[PDB]
DNA sequence: TAGG
């Protein structure tokens, strides 16, 4: 495999946002037990987004499982001049309160929870992907993202 | 918490070729909705025929209806019986401009992906 | 020997010998290595390149601070942009060429954007280490192609960066579709002319300057954005800052006359989550309003950004030898031996160029 | 003579 002082991996320092069936299937490395592994490439907080089929209001965290039709993987999602501050929620604030039956993006970092690949959100935001308008070059991008480095060896 | 479900070409499903029963995501025009069971009938055709699964939601009460647009629902497309294809709307989302060839090429490159290993 | 005062010069032309000139290999150019080299090994060096841009300014005096002897004639310095053209640098180069003007009234030809060869001019490297040329005992310079008349421009290129490990040798200038992770240092400077001194409500207190009477409004802004694969470090001043909030005239213009009565408002900024890294008023409406947004992906916006190395490859003295990590994926921090950040100077942003069906009700006012 |  690949020790962890064999990670001037790009994405080693940088985000990631990778194919959840494989992600699924990303070797979960045994040198720390939870980063995972696409091939042997390491990220630090990986980046999904899909249809959620999961909601539930828990102590610190609405429980989003996206999939995007290449496989399911959960979402622990942390829930998350000042006059004129008034508006100023009024444009975040819609983007930041999802409910359920639509699409939603996830990044941040990765846990192991009982056999499932638990994202842990650092960073999210209600989406009006559930078109999927973005989706004609998000999954252009995504065999591209895959094809080109991470799957590949490192260089 | 369900499972997941891809892209089969939208005019093989509704003919019984893909696996039913498992998760699946589909599209299709609504026509005449029903209310009471939120029952959409997504039609399928890709100058071939004219196929057409059916969609029962489940979890989300309030959901309205809209005249001359492409549904996507994800979730449990079961083996439905003779002329049903039935969907169980657990993921319930709208279509509308957006260039759905063009997906499933991108879904059938996704497909080509998957072998690179 | 000189010629004398009643002679004649007659071209053998061309066409009368051939033995060796057939064999007539460019007249002095010096190349890649030559002109990569901190101690190119002779004095005068020779170039084809092709230039961008020219620019005058005074012969400015050494340290800009001498004596009161005299005023030496105005032998002012010309700085011109330069794509540096040789075999290789596949990608295209710059660099700037300075010349003097003591007794060089420059020559003709000299605009930006025409095709010209050079030689025995001197190459070599600033006490801030940048190498540059001047001019000798034996200038040489001319024209190849008249500069053009269609005067198309040529943008960016569309690319991912899982190529560009290192500085050069790539598309300098470039774009790229990423998203914005943090910002760097803002400042908001209301300051004077000649020495820009912090002027509060648009009033300075260093004001023994200059009769200047309205204050300067130096906005700086500079971001952290993530692009897919690695990292990506951003400045700008007094350009993308009304935009990367997002403000238009009206909409910046009440932010600046808010924040017109202190004059100087800071922050610094250095990663996602990270709070206020300058010293800025906690009790500032303004402080708790853009810091509001600070904690939002308005100003960490998935957009494409356009940029180009910082330091130039006159000469780039590495910034920092590799680093450690100490960061968890998992359940576990892991350490190696990696590198730190970047400079890719913003050149024009490009905001959230992607798709327009997320909904077709999009907007009225 | 020649970057912040
Ligand atoms: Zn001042």
């Amino acid at each position: 495999e690949t020790p962890s002082l064999l990670w001037l991996d790009p994405v080693f320092l940088a985000f990631a946002k990778l194919y959840i069936r494989d992600i699924l299937d990303m070797k979960e490395s045994r040198q720390v037990p939870g980063v995972f592994l696409y091939n042997g490439h390491p990220i630090k907080q990986v980046d999904v987004l899909g249809t959620v089929i999961g909601v539930r209001e828990r102590d610190a965290f609405y429980s989003y499982g996206v999939d995007d039709s290449t496989g399911v993987i959960n979402c622990i999602c942390w829930k998350k001049l000042t006059s004129q501050l008034k508006k100023l929620q009024e444009t975040i604030e819609q983007k930041t309160k999802i409910e359920i039956g639509d699409t939603i993006r996830v990044r941040g970092s990765i846990r192991t929870y009982r056999e499932e690949r638990e994202i842990h959100a650092t960073t999210y935001y209600k989406v009006d992907d559930p078109v999927w308008n973005i989706q004609i070059a998000r999954m252009l991008e995504l065999p591209t993202i895959y094809r080109k480095v991470y799957d590949q060896p490192f260089h | 918490l369900p499972k997941p479900g891809t892209y089969y070409l939208p005019w093989e499903v509704s003919a019984g070729q893909v696996p039913d029963g498992s998760t699946l995501r589909t599209f299709g025009r609504l026509c005449l909705y029903d209310m009471i069971q939120s029952r959409v009938t997504l039609m399928a055709q890709h100058g071939s025929d004219q196929h057409q699964v059916l969609v029962c939601t489940k979890l989300v009460e309030p959901f309205h209806a809209q005249v001359g647009s492409l549904y996507i629902v994800l979730g449990e497309l079961q083996h439905q019986q003779d002329r049903g294809s039935v969907v169980k709307a657990r993921v319930l989302t709208c279509v509308e401009g957006m260039n759905l060839p063009l997906l499933e090429q991108a879904i059938r490159e996704q497909r080509l992906y998957k072998q690179e290993r | 020997l000189t010629v004398q005062d009643n002679w004649t010069l007659e071209l053998e032309s061309s066409q009368d010998i051939q033995d060796v000139l057939d064999a007539n290999k460019s007249l002095p150019e010096s190349s890649l290595t030559d002109l990569l080299s901190d101690n190119f090994t002779d004095s005068l060096v020779s170039f084809s390149a092709e230039i961008l841009s020219r620019t005058l300014c005074e012969p400015l005096v050494a340290s800009l601070w001498m004596k009161l002897g005299n005023t030496g004639a105005m032998r002012r310095c010309v700085k011109l942009t330069v794509a540096l053209e040789t075999a290789e640098c596949e990608f295209p180069p710059h660099l700037d060429v300075y010349i003097e003007d003591p007794h060089l009234p420059p020559s003709l030809g000299l605009l930006p954007g025409a095709r010209v060869h050079f030689s025995q001019l001197e190459k070599r490297v600033s006490r801030s280490h940048n190498v540059y040329c001047c001019f000798r005992s034996s200038t040489y310079v001319q024209v190849l192609s008249f500069p053009p008349e269609t005067t198309i421009s040529i943008p960016l290129p569309h690319i991912y960066l899982a190529e560009l490990l290192q500085g050069g040798q790539s598309p300098f200038q470039a774009t790229a579709s990423c998203h914005i992770v943090s910002v760097f240092s803002l400042q908001l400077f209301w300051v004077c002319a000649y020495c820009t001194s912090i002027c509060r409500q648009g009033k300075c207190t260093r004001l023994s300057t200059c009769p200047t009477q309205t204050a300067i409004s130096q906005a700086i802004i500079r971001l952290l954005v993530e692009d897919g694969t690695a990292e990506a470090v951003v400045t700008c001043r007094n350009h993308h800052v009304a935009a990367a909030l997002g403000l238009c005239p009206r909409e910046w213009a009440s932010l600046l006359d808010f924040v017109q009565v202190p004059g100087r408002v800071v922050l610094q900024f250095a990663g996602p989550g990270a709070q206020l890294e300058s010293s800025a008023r906690v009790d500032e409406p303004m402080t708790m309003f853009l810091w509001t947004l600070c904690t939002s992906p308005s100003v960490l916006r998935p957009i494409v950004l356009s940029f180009e190395l910082e330091r130039k490859p006159s000469k780039i003295v590495p910034l920092e030898p590799p680093r450690l990590q100490r960061f968890q994926c998992g359940e576990l921090p892991f350490l190696t031996h990696v590198n730190p950040r970047l400079r890719l100077s913003c050149l024009s942003i490009r905001e959230s160029e992607y798709s327009s069906s997320l909904g077709i009700l999009a907007s009225s006012c």
